């Protein structure tokens, strides 16, 4: 946890560095997280759930 | 104590206009700045009225000039106003800066000022460029069509870029459109950063043109250099009137008065005159993207004054070597602004990269030799 | 490095005495005319040099160019061009 | 640039006879083309003095050199601003062209210099 | 008995010294890392920056291979 | 190279520990005892205090008056103090009125009466110092430091304990705390100067033979202490001079990182305008400090304890409008120690040291203060060799971690008193304890 | 209310683990969550809202 803290946090350069990683992560991910949400909920109503019939 | 020193809003004007110590000593190329005060306010009150006058729409821009021209009362007035103030800008810019070059107002204390400066040029330059484009008419499509395609130089997203610029694959109206709304931004932000490198400056002052301190012996802004600046302000309106009652095309191109046609290409295509040097400049290089760094680094390499400028006095009155110096330079600035405008023929091409070589020279090699001589020789004969 | 007035940072000052005298009381344009030649004489021929030298060489550089140019495209300067290009 | 820069440099050309012979001529005409004297300057009078330094230098100046620049610098002010020459006694004759300044200045730099050498010394 | 003190001064610049600024070559190291990260993040939708950087990284790269079907593309 | 320092025990376990010196002509014997402030509860915090008022108020044999007359027969001076972790009581003398003075000690601290109307005649006399040590600014700003820095717990109690413990300090209690905290194997007599061993030793013999020992005999330096950031603000726009300490906590007598720290303290330093070679040290917050007139002073110190420490600067300045700047200056200056320190500022403190840590012992007295001072928290002298050794083996990598371990980003107490309107608030000193471009 | 050396009580509010490594890493993974999402929302801020400036859909027919 020291470990942690030393490696990530307690120089501003690698902090930032971790932020910005992580936000191109959650970026990435929770794009996909949300897409397939909302297909689920949105389930039989939007054109790639009718296209099959065309 | 006084009103215009005790309230807060009023002693900010105070400080600048009005009890402002400046040097006593300022001769005539001091007033170049209050000139180009002048020239944004006129080009910001002339301006303003054209957009209400102007259409940014592709299929009517050109035609939105021409109601200018014909229909609005003094539109002629207002439009010739604006382009030719536009050239005045430059003349009373170069001036300024060539004024702060011969005196030093580059080196410390006020490095800040300059270096803002710096920005403010490169702006004016964009500034005046999208303006162009917006009669639509050829010079400024293909202005726009060339310079545009300078960006595509940028390796592996020049193309790109270029196309997120013009908004679609070829100027057209998605340019047009979104030239008008930054021309009429960016004088806002070119008239901020002329505010910045004026409260930049205040810390030291104002050099004066003998290169000592003003410390000893200061004169209000007001009324002394008020009224100074009254004289070259009615000198400018009357260079003003000439042109603009008496000749208004003559620092023009005709080209632009013929609507953009994507298909024909004019027969040549030279930028507005002030542009020209760097234009110069950059077709000296063969390399495209060499070319536009060259191009770039012609402005940005003023930034490098502070510091290649070697010298133990500031400014070039005492000066006679460097006098000569800069005299060579100025006038290689202004064969760099001919060259801009000959065909791509022989002999201009070899003279052109002469000239280029020896702009930069100056920056890089001359001013640094020269300075540090004239310091040696101001010792040594005066012992 | 620059001050206000009362503390401009002037070193301190002593032993100068200043003198002058009212606007309504002087003539503005006293001696404007011996001034106006004289003097714009003895401050113009000091300078001369530093204007007419590069003048006077980016002029000439300018005139040989644009005669050579203008001779190449002629009939007579045909080979001469070919040879450039 | 540092004034220690210059002196020293200024130095190394005074030794060599061939570079004396061959510069002091040029430096003397050079001073007189210059012609700060003719404004009633004294060389030392032009150094650039809006640094940390040369403030530091001027505040060591004795009171009465003290007193004769600034009268100097305002004289010389007024006959910039007039357009006009010094005449007579006011134009700076070559022996009145003293280094008044230059002694306390390459004391401050002197110190300061020596202060960034020492800030960078390694124990053996 | 000792006659003088040893010591050498090291080269210098601007008031920085190898020994310093061989202090902070890794803090370089550490921005240049974040700047990298921080630029590719923020054209990560330009699509020249998916066709050749972002597709091309191994098992994540197909993250960024996407094709509009044909039948729903107007252009 | 110094005279070895000889080290002998009774039964009892009372160390003697002596340092001759046939150079001198006086000799400092004295009694160094491993207990003070922190020994106390907060019912009786003040007793260890009060007891060296009561100490010198007469024994079993000799009166008040009797005890004065001896002493100023015996031709020298005794001295005593109470710190938080240490007491001591010694006695200054010529060579060969070490028999008397050894004597005094022991019957002043085995033999005081303790009568109640000494213990009330003394409790106003030291209600009293409580309204004047007020004017001790230095003194007054460490104890708020120690006060906010361990707050409810032994350390962060003060010496002289509160108002209400010393209306009810009572003989019982006082008696009670000798007979449970000064015993034989928390105590060392020290002889330093004209001194020798084993004339001491049979005089110890004689002397303090008859002292108790604990119960259970831990190591002479045997001591939980939790820091906590924080602050305390004494505005006071009336004095003329702020005074400000700033402090992390430090390290222990016994750390590995004891060295460690004094180089990391060695390369801030101290700075004092009215020393006329400050201005040109070499420390670069003595640079910024004099070129901008920012302080009349700074000191840093390190100050260690049995099981934690403080390691700080106390700062004091008359510039009150760039406080912030001295503070600013101040920490960027310790952010330095964590980012930027190399072999050319840690060789240079190296070097200070080798020399200061040897230097400080000029008289008897601060020998003899070296010797109990270092048996009571290291139960050894260490020798100047071995000091010589550990100094060595501080590398510029050492002190960076240090510094990062216990400086970078961590909670600082801060105490600042006079007119400090310009020290911000917490959160921006601390926020000067890390670099956002780092 | 007299002495200035008692510290008033702090005990309602003060962490007994507050000189730990764990103690400040979770302070700053709150303030880096926030940078964290920051970063992520101005991308997504700049890249949706800068995007008007590419060719437009009846420009891209
Ligand atoms: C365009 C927009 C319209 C607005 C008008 C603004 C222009 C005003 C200005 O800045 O220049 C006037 C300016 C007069 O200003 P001044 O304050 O009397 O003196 C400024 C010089 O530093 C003082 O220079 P000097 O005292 O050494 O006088 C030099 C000058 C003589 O100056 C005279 O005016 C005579 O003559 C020359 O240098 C001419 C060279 C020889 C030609 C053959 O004209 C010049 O001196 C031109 C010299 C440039 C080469
Ligand atoms: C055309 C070439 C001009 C060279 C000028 C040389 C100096 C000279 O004689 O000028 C007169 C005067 C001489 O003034 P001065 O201040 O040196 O001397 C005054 C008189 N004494 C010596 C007694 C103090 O110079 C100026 O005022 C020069 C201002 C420069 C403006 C240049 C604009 C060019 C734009 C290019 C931008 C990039
Ligand atoms: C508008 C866009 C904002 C994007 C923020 C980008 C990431 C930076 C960030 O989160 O700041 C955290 C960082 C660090 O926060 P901090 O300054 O509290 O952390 C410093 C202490 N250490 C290094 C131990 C963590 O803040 C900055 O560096 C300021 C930049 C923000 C603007
Ligand atoms: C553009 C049009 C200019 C026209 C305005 C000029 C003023 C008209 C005459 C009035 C006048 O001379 O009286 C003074 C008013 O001038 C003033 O108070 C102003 C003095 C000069 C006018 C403008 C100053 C220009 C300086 C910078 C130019 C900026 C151009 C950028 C847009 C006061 O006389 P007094 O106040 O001396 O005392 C005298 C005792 N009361
Ligand atoms: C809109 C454009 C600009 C305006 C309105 C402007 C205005 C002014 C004004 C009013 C002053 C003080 C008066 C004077 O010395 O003339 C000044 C000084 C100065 N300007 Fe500009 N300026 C502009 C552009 C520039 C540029 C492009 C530069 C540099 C490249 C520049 C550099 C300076 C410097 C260095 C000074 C200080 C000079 C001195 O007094 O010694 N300015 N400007
Ligand atoms: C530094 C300030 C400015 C400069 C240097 C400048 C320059 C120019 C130039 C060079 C043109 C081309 C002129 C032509 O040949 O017709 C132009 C056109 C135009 N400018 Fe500006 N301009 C400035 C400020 C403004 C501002 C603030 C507005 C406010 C909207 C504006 C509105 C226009 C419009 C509507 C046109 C097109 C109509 C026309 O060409 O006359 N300008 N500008
Ligand atoms: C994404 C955002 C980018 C932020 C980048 C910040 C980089 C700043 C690095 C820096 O300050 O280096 C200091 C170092 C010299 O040290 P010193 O004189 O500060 O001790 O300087 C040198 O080593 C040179
Ligand atoms: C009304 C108060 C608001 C403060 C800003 C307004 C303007 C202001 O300060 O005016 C002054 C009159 C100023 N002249 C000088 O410094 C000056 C100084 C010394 C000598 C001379 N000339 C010699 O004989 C001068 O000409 C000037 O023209 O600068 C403008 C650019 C300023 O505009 C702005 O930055 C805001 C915006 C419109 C660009
Ligand atoms: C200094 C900053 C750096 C330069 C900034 C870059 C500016 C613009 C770059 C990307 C703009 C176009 O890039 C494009 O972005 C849009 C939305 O924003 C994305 O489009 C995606 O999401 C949107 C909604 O979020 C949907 O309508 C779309 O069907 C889907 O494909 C594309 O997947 C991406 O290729």
């Amino acid at each position: 946890a020291t470990t942690f803290y030393n490696v990530f946090v307690k120089r501003n350069s690698a902090f930032v560095a971790t932020i910005l990683a992580s936000a191109f992560v959650f970026d990435m991910t929770f794009e996909t997280a949300i897409d397939n949400f909302w297909d689920r909920i949105n389930a039989g109503k939007q054109w790639k759930d009718i296209r099959h019939k065309y | 104590m006084a009103l215009r020193k005790k309230n807060s809003l009023l002693n900010m004007a105070n400080s600048y206009v009005l009890d402002s110590p400046q040097p006593s000593n300022l001769n005539y190329f001091w007033n170049f700045g209050s000139l180009l005060a002048l020239c944004l306010v006129i080009q910001l009150a002339t301006g303003i009225t054209l957009a209400m006058h102007y259409t940014s729409h592709a299929s009517l821009a050109f035609d939105s000039v021409e109601h200018i021209m014909r229909d609005v009362n003094f539109g002629w007035f207002i439009r010739y106003a604006h382009a030719n103030t536009a050239s005045f800008f430059f003349i009373c810019i170069y001036a300024h800066m060539g004024r702060n070059i011969y005196y030093g107002s580059y080196k410390t204390p006020r490095v800040l000022p300059w270096s803002i400066g710096v920005i403010i040029f490169l702006l004016l330059i964009i500034t005046a460029f999208m303006g162009y484009v917006l009669v639509f008419g050829q010079m400024s499509l293909w202005g726009a069509t060339v310079i545009c395609n300078l960006v595509s130089a940028i390796p592996w997203l020049g193309e790109d870029i270029v196309h997120f610029l013009w908004g679609g694959f070829s100027v057209g109206n998605p340019t047009l459109q979104r030239f008008f709304a930054l021309h009429y931004l960016m004088p806002f932000v070119l008239a901020v950063f002329a505010l910045l490198h004026l409260i930049a400056l205040h810390t030291a002052g104002s050099s004066n043109p003998l290169g000592i301190t003003s410390n000893v012996d200061k004169l209000s802004m007001h009324p002394y250099y008020s009224f100074k600046d009254l004289i070259t302000v009615f000198a400018f309106l009357l260079m003003f009137t000439l042109f603009v009652f008496f000749s208004p095309d003559k620092l023009g191109h005709p080209d632009n008065y013929i609507p953009a046609n994507p298909m024909v290409t004019p027969a040549s295509i030279v930028p507005e005159w002030y542009l020209l040097p760097f234009y110069a400049i950059l077709r000296a290089i063969p390399d495209k993207l060499g070319g536009v760094i060259a191009m770039v680094a012609a402005i940005l390499i003023l930034l490098i004054l502070p510091i290649v400028d070697r010298s133990i006095i500031r400014g070039n009155a005492f000066k006679p070597i460097s006098k000569l110096l800069f005299g060579f330079f100025i006038c290689n600035f202004l064969l760099l602004g001919v060259l801009g405008q000959v065909h791509i023929e022989p002999p201009f091409i070899v003279l052109g990269q002469i000239c280029t070589i020896f702009y930069f020279s100056y920056f890089l090699i001359l001013l640094p030799m020269v300075s540090t001589i004239e310091n040696i020789f101001f010792y040594i004969g005066s012992l | 490095y620059m001050g206000w007035w009362g503390h401009m940072g002037s070193p301190p000052q002593k032993g100068i005495a200043g003198y002058t005298i009212s606007p309504f009381a002087a003539r503005p344009f006293a001696g404007v005319v011996h001034a106006a030649i004289f003097n714009t004489f003895r401050r113009t021929k000091n300078q001369a040099l530093f204007v007419i030298l590069p003048v006077s060489f980016f002029y000439y550089v300018w005139t040989q160019a644009s005669e050579k140019n203008e001779w190449l495209y002629t009939k007579a300067g045909r080979h001469e061009l070919a040879k450039a290009l | 640039a540092s004034i220690t820069s210059v002196v020293k440099t200024s130095e190394l050309i005074l030794k060599s006879p061939l570079l004396s012979k061959i510069v002091v001529p040029l430096a003397k005409t050079y001073v007189k083309f210059s012609g700060y004297r003719q404004l009633g300057f004294k060389m030392n009078d032009l150094i650039i003095e809006e640094t940390p330094n040369m403030q530091l230098a001027l505040r060591r100046l004795p009171p009465t050199e003290s007193y004769d620049r600034v009268y100097r610098l305002i004289r010389a002010t007024q006959f910039s601003l007039s357009h006009k020459l010094a005449t007579g006694n006011d134009i700076t004759k070559p022996e009145e062209d003293d280094h008044y300044l230059i002694p306390y200045i390459l004391d401050v730099e002197a110190e300061a210099f020596e202060k960034d050498a020492l800030d960078n010394l390694e124990v053996v | 008995y000792v006659k003088k003190p040893s010591y050498k001064i090291v080269p210098h610049f601007l008031g920085f010294n190898i020994p310093t600024v061989s202090k902070w070559i890794p803090i370089f190291g550490i921005w240049g890392a974040a700047a990298g990260i921080g630029a590719l993040f923020l054209i990560e939708g330009v699509p020249r920056t998916r066709q050749d950087i972002l597709s091309k990284i191994p098992i994540i790269g197909e993250h960024w291979i996407r094709e509009i079907p044909a039948s729903d593309n107007p252009f | 190279v110094s005279p070895k320092t000889r080290t002998s025990n009774l039964k009892n376990g009372l160390t003697i520990a002596s340092e001759s010196n046939p150079l001198v002509q006086t000799a400092t014997v004295g009694v160094w005892i491993d207990a003070g402030s922190r020994n106390e509860n907060a019912y009786n915090n003040g007793t260890a205090h009060f007891f060296e008022h009561l100490a010198f108020k007469g024994t079993d044999k000799r009166s008040q008056h009797q005890l004065e007359l001896d002493i100023e027969n015996m031709g020298g001076h005794l001295n005593a103090y109470t710190s938080r972790e240490s007491t001591v009581y010694y006695a200054k003398s010529f060579k060969d009125d070490v028999p008397k003075s050894v004597e005094i000690l022991a019957d002043i601290l085995q033999h005081s009466k303790l009568a109640e109307s000494a213990i009330d005649r003394e409790r106003e006399v030291i209600t009293r110092e409580l309204e004047e040590v007020n004017k001790q600014y230095e003194e007054v700003v460490f104890d708020h430091l120690h006060a906010t820095a361990f707050m409810n717990q032994p350390l962060g109690r003060t010496i002289l304990g509160p108002r209400e413990n010393i209306q009810t300090i009572t003989n019982t209690e006082l008696r009670k705390f000798i007979t449970e905290n000064y015993t034989a194997d928390r105590m060392v007599l020290v002889g330093a100067g004209a001194v020798d061993h084993d004339a001491l030793v049979e005089l110890a013999e004689k002397y303090f033979s008859h002292l108790p020992s604990s119960q259970s005999p831990v190591p002479l330096g045997t001591p939980i202490p939790n820091f906590v950031g924080s602050e305390v603000r004494l505005r006071d726009d009336t004095m003329p001079v702020a005074h400000i300490a700033i402090a992390v906590e430090g390290v222990s007598w016994t750390s590995e990182d004891y060295y460690t720290a004094l180089v990391a303290q060695a390369i801030i330093g101290n700075y004092d305008r009215a020393v006329g070679t400050s201005r040109h040290q070499g420390s670069r917050l003595s640079n910024i400090v004099s070129e901008n007139n920012l302080a009349n002073s700074f000191q840093s110190f390190s100050t260690s304890y049995s099981d934690t420490g403080l390691w700080g600067i106390y700062l004091t300045s008359e510039n009150t409008t760039q406080i912030d700047d001295l503070v600013h200056f101040t920490l960027k200056e310790w952010n330095r120690l964590s980012t930027s320190v190399s072999n050319l500022q840690v060789e240079r403190a190296k070097s200070q040291l080798k020399a200061g840590l040897l230097l400080s012992l000029d008289g008897t007295t601060y020998v003899a203060e070296d010797i109990g001072r270092q048996l009571t928290t290291l139960g050894r002298r260490v020798t100047p060799a071995e000091v010589e050794a550990k100094l060595e083996a501080v590398t510029e990598h050492d002190v960076r971690a240090w510094a990062q371990k216990t400086l970078y980003d961590k909670d600082i107490a801060l105490v600042g008193l006079g007119p400090i309107e310009g020290l911000y608030d917490y959160n921006r000193i601390r926020n000067d304890m890390s670099m956002m471009r780092w | 209310g007299k002495s200035t050396y008692k510290i008033p009580d702090f005990t309602p509010y003060l962490k007994k683990d507050r000189n730990t490594d764990a103690n400040r890493l979770f302070s700053y993974f709150m303030i880096g969550s926030f940078g964290m999402l920051s970063a992520a929302g101005a991308k997504a801020t700049v890249q949706d809202f800068l995007s008007n400036m590419s060719a437009s859909a009846d420009v891209l027919a």
